[PDB]
This record gives C-alpha cells, sequence and structure tokens, in this order.
C-alpha cells in the first residue's frame, strides 16, 4: 500500500513539502501530484512529475504551491482544497482546510519606553514560511493607548529588513501603552504585533529607592515582609524628616497597565535619616480587600509604590515596584519529553523535572508518584507510591511503572516531598496517559537516549524501534518522517531486522531541524482482515544553533570606555549576510532583565508554526499522524483527523473615607469623592462644590467626603497635611532615556569593521545587532559597553539673572573612582561679572560620591555670557565652559512701525521711503539699549513664507501659551497655507535647491503637526479643548475646519472625520438649526446684555460650526449632514440681519460665503457688513471694520486689536469669495501692515483667518514679479546694508538695528511688493501708564513661603456681567524661586478644577482657565523654595490677559521678599 | 544578480535502505557555469550530507531543466573538464535531485 504525507493544513505562497513512498512491487512507476480547487478538479496551480522506482525505493518529493488566485474580498474564498496525486496503479486526493498565514512579522521597536517628544525608531524583519528574506510590501498601523488608529505607512522590501520612518511622540501625548501592528500590503493574513509604552517624564528632586525583603513571597512570610525605602539627595546627603506614603496592590501580570489596589495600605512612618521600614502581613491586606482570602488562592503578583515628600523643602518624590510574585511552593514540576499514551505491555517512562521560583533546574529533590489505572475490564487499580529524587545534572526525577497491558487510561500525581516544606507548600501536578487503541493488537514505541537536554547539530540520533506486541512480526520495512517548523524534511526506510525484535535507526540531526523537530515512524501491518498502518512519534528539542553565525566584537575589548573615544566595531559571518545594529541605553530593560531568553525570545514565537503538538505520538495511527501536525494520504487506514483541528496549547484615618467607596455608581463619582476631600483649606467644601460641573450626581460624593476628611485633620494633630495617594494611574518615571544609535543596516560578507566615536554621555550602551540572510533570522550576542569619566564637575547655572543681582552658582563635582581624592575648582573671571578673587581652593572628595561646590557672582553687563570652569586632580585637569543669561526688569515690545514698499503705486500710492526713528519711552530702564528688528521680505505672503522656511520644526506664531488644544492646532496652520500657496499657486520654483524634496519636508511638517493634536481627540470622535476635557463643540469644529483644509494635500482618515461631523450635527444642533456648545468654554467675550449676549453667543457658535462643517465637508459628503448644513445656514439668514455687532455679522457672512452665495438675503447681509466698513484716506487706501457696530465711538486709537483684525479678516474673506477684487485691495494693504514681523501678532482666531486671507488673495489676484532694490540706512550714521531684491532672494535675513539713529528703508524704482516690518523692543520700569483690563492683587505669604495672586475681570462698557472669556494667568518668578509643582496640579487635576492648565516654562508659571468672573476675584495659590541665594533681586511680574483678546493686559510688578 | 531559491532532494542508498532529505540551494546569478554549479553541489553535500567522508563518494547528481532533459555528474570522478565550459540558465532549472551510494 501507498503513503503520501502532507501538512495538516496548507498555506498560500507555501513551499508545501509532499513526500510519496510506497510498498509497490518491482515495477517502477510514474507519479505526478498537484493542487486543485474544491469540487471541480478544474484549476490546477502546480504539479510535479516525480517518478519512483526500486532505485528510489519508491519514494519522492514535490514542491507544489497554491499562489494567490481567488482575491474577491468578502467571498469566503480559498477555504478548503483538493490535493491530488496520480499514477499507473491508481489516483487519489483529499479535502483539508487551508489559510493565508505565510511567514511572520517582527517589529523591532528600538527601546520599549518613551517620554514626550522622543522619536520612536523602529523597523521590521519579515520572513516567509520558508524562513527566507520574504521580500514584500508591508504596512504597520500605530494605535494610541486607547485603541484608535493614529498613523500608517507601507514600504518596499529590498532585503527583509523593512526600514520604516521615525515616529515622533507628541509634544504632549496620551499616557499609557502604545501598540504597533503590522500587515502585508498584498494577500496574506499574517499578523505582526509589538508594543511600546509612553510615560510622562518628571524631574527627580531626590532619588527614592525601595528594596523588598526578598523577591517573591514564599509561605515563610505571609504575615510579614521587610521592605526598606531609602531616600537621598543628589549631593551625597540622605534625607532626614520626610513623610512616607506607601500603597500596595494586586495585579495579574507585568503587561497589565492596571492593578486593583488594596485599602489599609500603611501611610506615614516618617522617613527617618535616609530610611524607615515596615512588615506587611499579607493575610489581612487582601482578604476583604479583593477576591483573594486564601494564601493558596494567590499565584499572581504583589505591586508596591511609595511616595516620599521631603519635610524640609516641601518637595515630593515617587517610587514604585512593578510587582512581587507570590508563590505557593518554591518548586514547579513539569513533565519532560514524556508522551501521555502508554502503549501496552511496554513500561511507561515518567520523567518529571523540578524547578524553582526562578526557573532553573534544581536537583536532589524527592518526587512521590502515586498513580491510578483501570482495566479494559473496567476494573480499577490503586498503585503503590514510587519515590525517586531529582538528578543533579539533570533536574530530572526519572520513573517507570510497568503496565498490565489491559491498562487504559492512567491518571497519576507527582509531587515534591521536600522534607523541609509544609506539606501544604509542596509543588505538584497530575496528568493522564492513554492506550493507542488498535484492533490489530499492534502497537509501536520508539525511544532513544542522550544525557544532555538538547541534541547539538552534527551529532547522531540512535533511536530504538520496538514494535512490541503486534500478534505478529511479518514486518517489511520501518518508515520514518521528520517535520520541522511545520515542514516535512526527512523520511526514508530501513529494512526490518528479520530474526530479532526491535532495531536501531540512525538519523543525522541536520541543521535543517534547527529549532525543534518531530518524527514519527510507521510499519505497514497486513492483518488478514485489513491493511493496518501503525505508528508513534516524538518531539525533539534541539540546540538553537543559528544559520549564519553573526557575532559583533568591540575593537577595544575593555569593559569600560572613555566618553568619546573612537573605537572600531567588528562584524562576522560564516556566510555573506545582512546585519542590523541598534545601540540602546541599556537602562530601559534593566532592573532584573528577566531570565527568559535573548535569541530565544524570537525562537519561541518563531516556531509556533509547529503544526502538530505534544511530547509526541497519538491514540490512533491517525491521531499520531495528526498530532504530528500532519495528515497523510493512504488507502488502507482512515487518514482522517476528527472534525476540526485541535486548538493545542502547551502539552509538549484616610481609611475612614475610602469606605464611602460605598457610593460607587460610576467611576467618576469615585473621582468626585477621592480628590474630593483632597487637601483644600483656603475655601469651604461647598465653595469648591460650586466650580463642579460634570454633574450633581457627584457633588454629593464631594462635600460628603471632604467634610469627613476636614473634621479629621482637626484630630490627627505647624506641620499638618492630609492625603490619600493615587497617581490617578498615570505613567510617570523619574528618568530620561537617551535616543539610541548605530541604527544603520549593513552588508557583511563575513567581515566588516566600522570605526566611530561614542557619544559623550553617562550611560551603559547595549548595542544589539540582528542579522538576516538566506539562512533565516539570527540574533547576535549583545555587547554592553558603558562609557564614563572617572571624575567630573557639573554646574547648575540658572535660566536667567537680572543685572545687579548677586547670584549663587551651585554645582557638584563627581567622584566615581573607588578611593577618594583631591580637586580644585576655580571660576574664570569674565569682564563684566563680579567676584571675590582680585583661585585654587583645594578640597577633598570621599570616594565614590560628591562634594558640593559654590561660587557667588553679580553681573552688570546684560546678556553677558561665558564662564569657563576648571578642576584639578593628581592625574587630571578639566575645563567645563558655561554661559549665563543676563536680563533687566519690565519687558514691553512696541512694533507698530511697518511699511509696504510699493514702487509702482499699485495699492494706493508710491511707497519708496518710510522712516522709523528713535523714541525712547520716558520709562526706560536706564543703561539698557533699545533692541529692534527689521524684517524685509518680497510678497504680501513673504512673512508667512520666511516663518515656515528658515526655521525647521513647526511652531506657534505668537508668544501664546501651548495650553489649549487650539494652540496645538495653531501649529499646523502656518505651514498648510504656505503649502497651499506654494502648491495651488504652483510656486515650488522659489527654491534654488531640489524642490520636490522641499515639498516632502513640508508634507511631513504637516502630517506630524497633524498628529500633534490626536491627544486632544476624544473617544466618540469629538475633539476637546484641553486634554480629556469635556468635548467642546466649538473646537470640535475648529479642528474639523483645519482638518478638512489640510485634507487637500494630506489625506485625512475618512471614518474619523465622518463621525467627527456626525457628532456636532446629531447631538449639538438645536431645533432651529443652531448649535449649542457643550462644555463651559467661553472662547470670546461678546458685548451686549445678558439676553443679547446669549442670542449673540448662539449666532457666533452657529457661525463657526458651519465654517467648519463646510471647510471639511467634502471628505464626508453625506445626506444626513448636508441636511443639517441647511438647517444651519437658515438660522443664519433668518437671524443675522438686525445686526448686533460687526464681528457677529462677519462670521455669519463669511459662512454663508462658503455656500449659496446667491440667496438674496445673503446680499442684504453682505450689504449690512459691507455697509459697516470705514476707511483711511480718500479715495480709500485702507479699508477695515471695527469690533463695534455703528455705535461709532470711533476709538480706533491708532492701534490694532485681536478682534479688530479678526473681524476684517472675516469680511476680507467673504469679499475674496465673491471675487470683489477692487473692494479688497485696501483691505489687505492694511492686513499686510498689521501683521507683526514673523506672524499675525494679535491672538489666534484672527491670525489663521488673517493668514487664510493673505494667501487666498495672493492666490486670486496675480503676482507682481519682484525686482526692488532696497536700502536700509541710518539717518545720520553712514550707510548700513542695501540689497537688490528679486525672486532669487526675498525671504532675506532679518536685521537688528544696532546704533542710535533714525532709520530709513528706501527702495529705488523697481516692481512688485516688499513688506518692511520693524519690531522694536524695549524694557520699561512702570505699568502705571498702561490700560488695566484686569483687577489684581499679588503678595508673598509665610503660613515656609507661598504666593497668593488674584484677579477680577474689568468689564468694558456694553459687556455682560459674566466677566471674562478663555484666559491665562502669567507669573514671573524672582530670579531663582522654583514654585510648588505639586501645588498647581492640585488646582487643575480635579473636579473642583479652579484652573485647567498649568505649566512652568522658562521662569514662568502659566495657568489657563475659562473665565475670570467679575463678581469677586479668582485666586491661585502655590508655594516656593529659593533654589539658591539671590542678591538684591529685581521683582518679577504678575501678568493677566484674555487668550482671545491680548488687548486686555493688566501687568504688574511684585517682589518675593520684604528684605 | 538574480537570487533564486531552488530545491534539491537528497537520497542516501544504504542498499534496501534510503534516508532522503529535501532541501534548498542558492543560485546567486542569472546564468552560472556548470563548474560553479558543480563546485557548489558537492561543496554542500560535503559539508552537510556526508560526502567524501567514509563510504561516501559514488553517486549521480541529476539536474532537472525541462520536461524531458536529465543529466548527471559522476561523483566517482571530477574528470569533467571539457563540459566545464557549458553554461546554464537560472530560471530554467526546475528541480535538482541526488542519489547516494556508499
Ligand atoms: C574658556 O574660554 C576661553 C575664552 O572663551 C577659551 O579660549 C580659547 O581657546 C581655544 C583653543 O585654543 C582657542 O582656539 C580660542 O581662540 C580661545 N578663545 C579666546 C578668544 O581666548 C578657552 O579655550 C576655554 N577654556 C578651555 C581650556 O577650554
Ligand atoms: C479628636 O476628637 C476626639 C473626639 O472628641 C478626641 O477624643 C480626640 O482626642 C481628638 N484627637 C486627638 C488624638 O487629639
Amino acid at each position: 500500500t501507498y503513503v503520501i504525507s502532507a501538512p495538516k493544513i496548507f498555506r498560500v505562497g507555501a513551499s508545501e513539502n509532499i513526500v510519496i513512498q510506497v510498498y509497490g512491487y518491482t515495477e517502477a512507476f510514474d507519479a505526478t501530484i498537484s493542487i486543485k480547487s474544491y469540487p471541480d478538479k478544474k484549476f490546477s496551480y502546480s504539479s510535479g512529475h516525480v517518478h519512483l522506482s526500486s532505485e528510489n525505493k519508491f519514494q519522492n518529493s514535490a514542491i507544489l504551491t497554491i499562489q494567490p488566485k481567488q482575491l474577491p474580498g468578502g467571498q469566503n474564498p480559498v477555504s478548503y482544497v483538493y490535493l491530488e496525486v496520480v499514477s499507473k496503479h491508481f489516483s487519489k486526493s483529499k479535502r483539508m482546510p487551508i489559510t493565508y498565514d505565510n511567514g511572520f512579522l517582527f517589529i523591532h521597536t528600538d527601546k520599549p519606553v518613551y517620554t514626550p517628544d522622543q522619536s520612536v525608531k523602529v523597523r521590521v524583519y519579515s520572513l516567509n514560511d520558508d524562513l527566507k528574506p520574504a521580500k514584500r510590501e508591508t504596512v504597520l498601523t500605530f494605535i494610541d493607548p486607547e485603541g484608535s488608529e493614529v498613523d500608517m505607512v507601507e514600504e518596499i522590501d529590498h532585503i527583509g529588513i523593512i526600514s520604516f520612518p521615525d515616529f515622533k511622540i507628541p509634544s504632549n501625548p496620551r499616557y499609557g501603552m502604545w501598540t504597533i501592528k503590522a500587515k502585508y500590503k498584498e494577500d496574506f493574513s499574517t499578523t505582526g504585533t509589538a508594543y511600546f509604552e509612553v510615560k510622562e517624564y518628571v524631574l527627580p528632586h531626590f532619588s527614592v529607592s525601595i528594596e523588598p525583603e526578598y523577591n517573591f513571597i514564599g509561605y515563610k512570610n505571609f504575615k510579614n515582609f521587610e521592605i526598606t525605602i531609602k531616600a537621598r539627595y543628589f549631593y551625597n546627603k540622605v534625607v532626614t524628616e520626610a513623610d512616607v506614603y506607601i500603597t500596595f496592590g494586586i495585579r495579574e501580570d507585568l503587561k497589565d497597565d492596571q492593578k486593583e489596589m488594596m485599602q489599609t495600605a500603611m501611610q506615614n512612618t516618617m522617613l527617618i535619616n535616609g530610611i524607615a521600614q515596615v512588615t506587611f502581613d499579607s493575610e489581612t491586606a487582601v482578604k476583604e480587600l479583593s477576591y483573594y482570602s486564601l494564601e493558596d488562592l494567590n499565584n499572581k503578583y504583589l505591586y508596591i509604590a511609595v511616595t516620599v515628600i521631603e519635610s524640609t523643602g516641601g518637595f515630593s518624590e515617587e517610587a514604585e515596584i512593578p510587582g512581587i510574585k507570590y508563590v505557593l511552593s518554591p518548586y514547579k514540576l513539569n513533565l519532560v519529553a514524556t508522551p501521555l499514551f502508554l502503549k501496552p505491555g511496554i513500561p511507561y517512562p515518567i520523567k518529571v523535572q523540578v524547578k524553582d521560583s526562578l526557573d532553573q533546574l534544581v536537583g536532589g529533590v524527592p518526587v512521590t508518584l502515586n498513580a491510578q489505572t483501570i482495566d479494559v475490564n473496567q476494573e480499577t487499580s490503586d498503585l503503590d507510591p514510587s519515590k525517586s529524587v531529582t538528578r543533579v545534572d539533570d533536574g530530572v526525577a526519572s520513573f517507570v511503572l510497568n503496565l498490565p497491558s489491559g491498562v487504559t487510561v492512567l491518571e497519576f500525581n507527582v509531587k515534591t516531598d521536600a522534607p523541609d516544606l509544609p506539606e501544604e507548600n509542596q509543588a505538584r501536578e497530575g496528568y493522564r496517559a492513554i492506550a493507542y487503541s488498535s484492533l490489530s493488537q499492534s502497537y509501536l514505541y520508539i525511544d532513544w537516549t542522550d544525557n544532555h537536554k538538547a541534541l547539538l547539530v552534527g551529532e547522531h540520533l540512535n533511536i530504538i524501534v520496538t514494535p512490541k506486541s503486534p500478534y505478529i512480526d511479518k514486518i517489511t520495512h520501518y518508515n520514518y518522517l521528520i517535520l520541522s517548523k511545520g515542514k516535512i524534511i526527512h523520511f526514508g526506510t530501513r529494512e526490518k531486522f528479520s530474526d530479532a525484535s526491535y532495531q536501531s535507526i540512525n538519523i543525522p540531526v541536520t541543521q535543517n531541524m534547527v529549532p525543534s523537530s518531530r518524527l514519527l515512524v510507521y510499519y505497514i501491518v497486513t492483518g488478514e482482515q485489513t491493511a493496518e498502518l501503525v505508528s508513534d512519534s516524538v518531539w525533539l528539542n534541539i540546540e538553537e544553533k543559528c544559520g549564519n553565525q553573526l557575532q559583533v566584537h568591540l575593537s577595544p575589548d575593555a569593559d569600560a570606555y572613555s566618553p568619546g573615544q573612537t573605537v572600531s566595531l567588528n562584524m562576522a559571518t560564516g556566510m555573506d549576510s545582512w546585519v542590523a545594529l541598534a545601540a540602546v541605553d541599556s537602562a530601559v530593560y534593566g532592573v532584573q532583565r528577566g531570565a527568559k531568553k535573548p535569541l530565544e525570545r524570537v525562537f519561541q514565537f518563531l516556531e509556533k508554526s509547529d503544526l502538530g503538538c505534544g511530547a509526541g505520538g497519538g491514540l490512533n495511527n491517525a491521531n499520531v499522524f495528526h498530532l504530528a501536525g500532519l495528515t497523510f494520504l493512504t488507502n488502507a487506514n482512515a487518514d482522517d483527523s476528527q472534525e476540526n483541528d485541535e486548538p493545542c496549547k502547551e502539552i509538549l484615618l484616610q481609611k475612614k473615607i475610602e469606605e464611602i467607596a460605598a457610593k460607587y455608581k460610576h467611576s467618576v463619582v469615585k473621582k468626585c469623592c477621592y480628590d474630593g476631600a483632597c487637601v483644600n483649606n483656603d475655601e469651604t467644601c461647598e465653595q469648591r462644590a460650586a466650580r463642579i460641573s460634570l454633574g450633581p450626581r457627584c457633588i454629593k460624593a464631594f462635600t460628603e467626603c471632604c467634610v469627613v476628611a476636614s473634621q479629621l485633620r482637626a484630630n490627627i494633630s505647624g506641620r499638618l497635611h492630609m492625603k490619600t495617594l493615587l497617581p490617578v494611574s498615570k505613567p510617570e518615571i523619574r528618568s530620561y532615556f537617551p535616543e539610541s544609535w548605530l541604527w544603520e543596516v549593513h552588508l557583511v560578507p563575513r567581515r566588516k569593521q566600522l570605526q566611530f566615536a561614542l557619544p559623550d554621555s553617562l550611560t551603559t550602551w547595549e548595542i544589539q545587532g540582528i542579522g538576516i540572510s538566506n539562512t533565516g533570522i539570527c540574533v547576535a550576542d549583545t555587547v554592553k559597553a558603558k562609557v564614563f569619566k572617572d571624575v567630573f564637575l557639573e554646574m547648575n547655572i540658572p535660566y536667567s539673572v537680572v543685572r545687579g543681582e548677586q547670584i549663587q552658582l551651585k554645582g557638584t563635582v563627581y567622584n566615581y573612582r573607588t578611593s577618594g581624592m583631591q580637586f580644585c575648582v576655580k571660576m574664570s573671571a569674565v569682564e563684566g561679572i563680579c567676584t571675590s578673587e582680585s583661585k585654587c581652593v583645594r578640597q577633598k572628595v570621599e570616594g565614590s560620591s560628591s562634594h558640593l561646590v559654590t561660587f557667588t557672582v553679580l553681573p552688570l553687563e546684560i546678556g553677558l555670557h561665558n564662564i569657563n570652569f576648571s578642576l584639578e586632580t593628581w592625574f587630571g585637569k578639566e575645563i567645563l565652559v558655561k554661559t549665563l543669561r543676563v536680563v533687566p526688569e519690565g519687558v514691553k515690545r512696541e512694533s507698530y512701525s511697518g511699511v509696504t514698499l510699493d514702487p509702482r503705486g499699485i495699492y494706493g500710492t508710491i511707497s519708496r521711503r518710510k522712516e522709523f526713528p528713535y523714541r525712547i519711552p520716558l520709562d526706560l530702564v536706564p543703561k539698557t539699549e533699545i533692541k529692534r528688528i527689521l524684517s524685509v521680505k518680497g510678497l504680501l505672503v513673504g512673512e508667512i513664507l520666511s516663518a515656515v522656511l528658515s526655521q525647521e520644526g513647526i511652531n506657534i506664531l505668537t508668544h501664546l501659551p501651548k495650553g489649549s488644544a487650539e494652540a496645538e492646532l495653531m501649529s499646523v496652520v502656518p505651514v498648510f497655507y504656505v503649502f497651499h500657496y506654494l502648491e495651488t499657486g504652483n510656486h515650488w520654483n522659489i527654491f534654488h535647491s531640489d524642490p520636490l524634496i522641499e515639498k516632502q519636508k513640508l508634507k511631513k511638517k504637516l502630517k506630524e503637526g497633524m498628529l500633534s493634536i490626536m491627544s486632544y481627540r476624544n473617544a466618540d470622535y469629538s475633539y476637546s479643548v484641553w486634554k480629556g476635557g469635556s468635548a467642546s463643540t466649538w473646537l470640535t469644529a475648529f479642528a474639523l475646519r483645519v482638518l478638512g483644509q489640510v485634507n487637500k494635500y494630506v489625506e485625512q482618515n475618512q471614518n474619523s472625520i465622518c463621525n467627527s461631523l456626525l457628532w456636532l450635527v446629531e447631538n449639538y444642533q438645536l431645533d432651529n438649526g443652531s448649535f449649542k456648545e457643550n462644555s463651559q468654554y467661553q472662547p470670546i467675550k461678546l458685548q451686549g446684555t445678558l439676553p443679547v449676549e446669549a442670542r449673540e453667543n448662539s449666532l457666533y457658535l452657529t457661525a463657526f460650526t458651519v465654517i467648519g462643517i463646510r471647510k471639511a465637508f467634502d471628505i464626508c459628503p453625506l445626506v444626513k449632514i448636508d441636511t443639517a448644513l441647511i438647517k444651519a445656514d437658515n438660522f443664519l439668514l433668518e437671524n443675522t440681519l438686525p445686526a448686533q455687532s460687526t464681528f457677529t455679522l462677519a462670521i455669519s457672512a463669511y459662512a454663508l460665503s462658503l455656500g449659496d452665495k446667491t440667496h438674496p438675503q445673503f446680499r442684504s447681509i453682505v450689504s449690512a457688513l459691507k455697509r459697516e466698513a470705514l476707511v483711511k484716506g480718500n479715495p480709500p487706501i485702507y479699508r477695515f471694520w471695527k469690533d463695534n457696530l455703528q455705535h461709532k465711538d470711533s476709538s480706533v486709537p491708532n492701534t490694532g486689536t485681536a478682534r479688530m483684525v479678526e473681524t476684517t479678516a472675516y469680511a476680507l474673506l467673504t469679499s475674496l469669495n465673491l471675487k470683489d477684487i477692487n473692494y479688497v485691495n485696501p483691505v489687505i494693504k492694511w492686513l499686510s501692515e498689521e501683521q507683526r514681523y514673523g506672524g499675525g501678532f494679535y491672538s489666534t482666531q484672527d491670525t489663521i483667518n488673517a493668514i487664510e486671507g493673505l494667501t487666498e488673495y495672493s492666490l486670486l489676484v496675480k503676482q507682481l514679479r519682484l525686482s526692488m532694490d532696497i536700502d536700509v540706512s541710518y539717518k545720520h550714521k553712514g550707510a548700513l546694508h542695501n540689497y537688490k531684491m528679486t525672486d532669487k532672494n526675498f525671504l532675506g535675513r532679518p536685521v537688528e538695528v544696532l546704533l542710535n539713529d533714525d532709520l530709513i528703508v528706501s527702495t529705488g524704482f523697481g516692481s512688485g511688493l516688499a513688506t518692511v516690518h520693524v519690531t522694536t523692543v524695549v524694557h520699561k520700569t512702570s505699568t502705571s501708564e498702561e490700560v488695566c483690563s484686569f483687577y489684581l492683587k499679588i503678595d508673598t505669604q509665610d503660613i515656609y513661603k507661598r504666593i497668593v495672586a488674584c484677579a477680577s475681570y474689568k468689564p468694558s462698557r456694553e459687556e455682560s456681567s459674566s466677566g471674562s472669556s478663555h484666559a491665562v494667568m502669567d507669573i514671573s518668578l524672582p530670579t531663582g524661586i522654583s514654585a510648588n509643582e505639586e501645588d498647581l496640579k492640585a488646582l487643575v487635576e480635579g473636579v473642583d478644577q479652579l484652573f485647567t492648565d498649568y505649566q512652568i516654562k522658562d521662569g514662568h508659571v502659566i495657568l489657563q482657565l475659562n473665565s475670570i468672573p467679575s463678581s469677586d476675584f479668582l485666586c491661585v495659590r502655590f508655594r516656593i523654595f529659593e533654589l539658591f541665594e539671590v542678591g538684591f533681586l529685581s521683582p518679577a511680574t504678575f501678568t493677566v490677559y484674555e487668550y482671545h483678546r491680548p488687548d486686555k493686559q493688566c501687568t504688574m510688578f511684585y517682589s518675593t521678599s520684604n528684605i | 544578480s538574480s537570487e533564486t531559491n531552488t530545491h534539491l532532494f537528497v537520497n542516501k542508498v544504504y542498499g534496501g535502505n534510503l534516508d532522503a532529505s529535501i532541501d534548498s540551494f542558492s543560485i546567486n546569478k542569472e546564468e552560472v557555469s556548470l563548474k560553479e554549479l558543480d563546485f557548489k553541489i558537492r561543496q554542500h553535500l560535503v559539508k552537510n550530507y556526508g560526502l567524501y567522508k567514509g563510504t561516501t563518494k559514488y553517486g549521480k547528481i541529476t539536474i532537472n531543466l525541462k520536461d524531458g532533459e536529465k543529466q548527471e555528474i559522476d561523483l566517482g570522478d571530477k574528470l569533467q573538464f571539457e563540459r566545464m565550459g557549458d553554461v546554464l540558465n537560472s530560471k530554467d532549472i526546475n528541480k535538482i535531485e541526488v542519489t547516494l551510494k556508499q
């Protein structure tokens, strides 16, 4: 009879191996196989004419192969096939499932944790079923920590190392666990996954560690564990008093970002002299505290996290421990290479194998084996306890029970009988074996022996083939089969040894079985009744010898490097190969870098292509062939494979408050209560309960739980500070982790050296390099290589220093040599800095530590920098150079000088000489020069060009605070317009460079800016103002708007935008087509009565949402949203015209403008607005509208406005829609002299519209070939530069006016258009002059020292009582006066959110929030700790202005000391 | 610089025994000299399937090229010096196949 083996499944693009071997007689005979489609044996993908004969002992192989036929998505194609063979004597074939699982995807993220703004290096290795390069096109698809796509991209497979492009982390991303997936572009279901976590970097004030008694928790301590927590400052001095807060938790694993804490986790034992301690009866703290009341019932983890806020400074530091795996019994049995079907009469081989909690083998341990069995006679049997002990070299406790052939199923229990362990805590298992039933009474058992746990390649396998039992021995031939990686690769026949029973078979282990292997072995039994096949098989772990030996060696093999040393690196391979270097900061992994395995990590996964399963061998020759990962093609026996195919899987006083979690009915209410009480003593509990929005559902859970915690601080105890910790589950991490390197790929024909110097930096580099070629994939052994300098000083210079203040320049010199030593730091006296030398003050450093250093100074030269520092040691002398920023007091910049150069009197007159003079404000801060810039560019759209093509990295065009989402959108604007300009007006030819590439860079600059916002994108696709904030309908559009605009050149995600529209409409569009704003967000302050304003405020929103839905409309053209679009425009006509304000009108204008521009009514509206304009010089040279509306106070006091220019944009845009070309020429003459050097000065909302104009219009009109011939010059001083402008240079350099003269820009004749801006900056001493729009009070209290600054809005006439719109608070901090980082987070991070965004940047505390109501003040409070000793200090500056109208700047000096 | 991954079958003939392995070669060109073709075939057998180490040395390598062409190179002797000029087409070959006598 005949055998034809083949997998248990098929794959596409799979070199399916198919052997044929046969008991045919002398007559040699032909054999062609092939692969045909379900019921009609019509399609035949391939075949093979493999002729057998007595010379080939009747056997042969064939590489068939189902390529990509059926491609109709949706149709359930390909599911099932017919495999077909042919010959002279017969022909046969079969149906057997198949799939689209060809190869694998490896996503080598560079490092597996990132902090804001890093670039995630990443690539991908990809193999086919045959573990060869597998060239193809693939795509991944990053997926933010909540599970919503965020990007995508494909690429070309030239070698197999698919080289994707850096993914940059958001300036402010969503905190948690990212997911990178990967899929083949074309056909193939093959799944790549990988991961990476983003955590929020924080700055460490002092290092808090935390070491646990042991590393698990074995039954010895279960009522106790000794944890020691050790805090200490960086200047080699432990903390003394500090408050200690330690939580604990359960958890499941280390891949779970969430772990269900425990209550009654001990607060406070006061860190005491660089330590304290406790001991943690595990019993108690879990039973009632979660689903675990039982020791036993725990084999999962124990998570630890402390917080140690220092007592002296008021700082805070946090530190955590992932987990601490509990254990029952410190050993863990696991059967080994021991199949669970006992053939009969043979003795059964039971090889258990003990290990410890850390997964090494552990020998010399007792192993009692109680068993039980039942006759075929359905008679039971209780065996007798065998006991071995585990080998010393083996870890194996070998057993053997000889079994009464009539046995059946064999159940048995193993267990250690360690003599010292509680019985309780003795590791154990249980299993089951079963008789390969076979009616011919015929069985098989094959074995072999080797003393080593693996069978190196090259060795040889002696396997004994004992057919024991078969009523008879009439055996012709033994026949074997060896699969490996789901592929047969060996098979043959050994003629049976006539006389005697068994006999040896000897198969050379081949490299081709590298990772693992099984084999099986059948003899064809001719029972008188029927042809009976019979077999068995084994699983065969072997040595993970790679294909190409890739090794990397460091030229200097020293175990430490000089930071910057040039050092050669070596590659090597027995065969030509593709390497892939990757130098991580080994820090990442690190703290117990789990044993697991390095190259095995891959080898594990990588061989789940083992189709079969088990220790080996089945239950029927069928079953045996099944578990083999085969099914075979033979008429004689049932080559079946029951039903499906076996999903095989691994056989082979703050507690008194936390009770009231009893009011759970939603998470957020838990948040209503938790932070609820938090720690607020500056305002009652129903005062904080006012500011509460989200819902009255929680207000109860607030004031209930605050009162409870407030009566409490009157009883626990001038130091008192309640708490109840919970990092809100936020990923923070007190350590940076440098961008890696050596990420290049390489071609290495056995040898390749590439020298290079290592980066100056303190770290230990783990340069790991994977390489791949025609053998497959193989990891090289890593090669750590810490670089580091013995001793070295650092100097902590400040950001800035006011002239004349006395500063204390700190720092600390580092000793890391074993013994101590002598140093000598001296500061270089630079011109204008003051000091104490007219010097070598040698000191001593205890070994392996640090001696603080200090130098005092005081600068009189503002801006003066440079200070060279130097230390001396027996064997060294080093010079670290530093630089000091020197400032004055009261910065104001007044830039209103500006011209347009118009030689050709193209816009209203000829302009060939404007004059910016000297105007020293009588408030000048003496002896400080007036610094001023002079921006000369061609085109009305040249300022907006230079901005985006002279710096890199997208960027905001005002000094406005990054807080909102808005702001994160204001980044994508300046480029988008500039690309819409460059492109749509095709002007790419501005560039002397290669332009096409210049394009890309802008393209990028766009997409990446585009992601910059994702973070603010909510779940239901509604966007939001500040992260997580209640979705704002207003900004839900404003993004819609700039989203659909940038869709022009950067395809945006359809179904994203889709739902994105369908949110506003379906939910926030009143029964009159108007749009209700969800959140409390006030973007803009509208004038008018409390009634008026409402109607006004409604119009505005409904105006803005339209614009949005419009701009973007085209990517989700939709019935259901076209509808709403009209319901909307309708409200607009039917409600605008009794005009309330010019501003109001103008958006309602511009918005109809983006629709049916012909509704008579629109004409009336357009009229009204058009009516309202005003203007400069007759005939009109400048046209523009005012904030008001015909109340004509006419106060245009020589000064622009955020809202002014916003409005006129809105009309200039309407006009530029209606192509009113001559109405407009004066409107932009004045935009283009408003705009402030760089970008659109006043606020945001204007400067995007304002920019949309100035482009749209330079798009619509026609450009005026430039050819001026400028000359800037001092009125009296000789001439400064002068340069022929053209279309060659026009975004020319800026220039600061040095000397003291009146200036004069003054082109000759020429042509085109030059926007001369000149932004002059000066420091003044008084605000007494200026306009207060905000009432304030700021003063420094002592109840150590803390700032309480206040404000109330000053309502302008006509304005509503409600007070301010979206507004910021800006506090400058006196030179060196850090503020209470934790203080602010308190204010914002809650449902009593008084503010909504804080951020300490370069010396300033910057708070955002929605309003500054005028009923009373609104006051912030935070505390501060002089980070050093500052001389006579020049006060800082508390300023407060309204985000949308920068016009409201009430600025005020103050000083943080009464001295 | 074509890089085809061909598959050749190995079969050792220990008399009424045959241990047969299926496996691959790597042709790194579009056309190769039967010399290089031959130096590569034995090179591997020599480094992988036990050739020239013991009773191994006598056999016949059978290159497949088309639906009717079958040729060999005696492993009993490298005396093939005139045909070593012969040149072969890369994407032509269909399936290599060896048979061993010890
Ligand atoms: C500290 O600063 C001084 C002045 O800035 C540095 O002086 C220079 O040394 C380099 C190296 O020879 C010269 O090329 C420069 O011309 C020097 N600058 C001037 C204008 O004096 C000095 O190098 C720094 N200290 C050290 C030793 O690094
Ligand atoms: C707080 O008040 C309780 C009840 O009146 C009193 O008994 C207790 O002494 C106070 N707390 C402490 C420890 O002083």
